[PDB]
């Protein structure tokens, strides 16, 4: 999904915001990796 | 120069402080920010 990276820290483990209360809660059972990423304007635009 | 204030006999709504600021970084140890507006306590100290 898109998220910025000013709530990054909303993602983490433990938190009593709505992002990981309602949108996203993430299951630690199983091995998981959780990679914030950036896509610039030059790469966004010949994959469109 | 910081200020300390310990909330005793009272029950308090943690939403409070944080439906008002947006959180950037989280540090804890042996509690959760998720578990911070559940439990009992015999005093809340908080340091800002
Ligand atoms: C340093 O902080 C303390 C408290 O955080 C300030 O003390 C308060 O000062 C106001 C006005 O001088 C008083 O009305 C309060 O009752 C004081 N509170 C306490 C707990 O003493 C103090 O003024 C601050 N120092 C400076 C130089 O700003
Ligand atoms: C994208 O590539 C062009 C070269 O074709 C370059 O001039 C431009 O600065 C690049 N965009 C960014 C954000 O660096
Ligand atoms: C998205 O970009 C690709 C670039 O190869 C283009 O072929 C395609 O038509 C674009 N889709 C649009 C304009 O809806």
């Amino acid at each position: 999904f898109a998220l910025p990276l000013s709530m990054k820290s909303t993602l983490a483990i433990g938190s009593a915001e709505a992002i990981s209360m309602f949108n996203y809660n993430q299951d630690y059972s199983n091995p998981t990796c959780r990679i914030h990423a950036t896509i610039n304007s030059n790469v966004s635009s010949s994959l469109n | 120069n910081y200020s300390r204030r310990v909330f005793t006999n009272c029950n308090y709504n943690l939403t409070k402080l944080l439906s008002l600021v947006e959180v950037d970084e989280f540090v804890c140890d042996k509690t959760t920010p998720e578990s911070l507006a559940t439990g009992c306590y015999s005093s809340l100290v908080v340091d800002w």
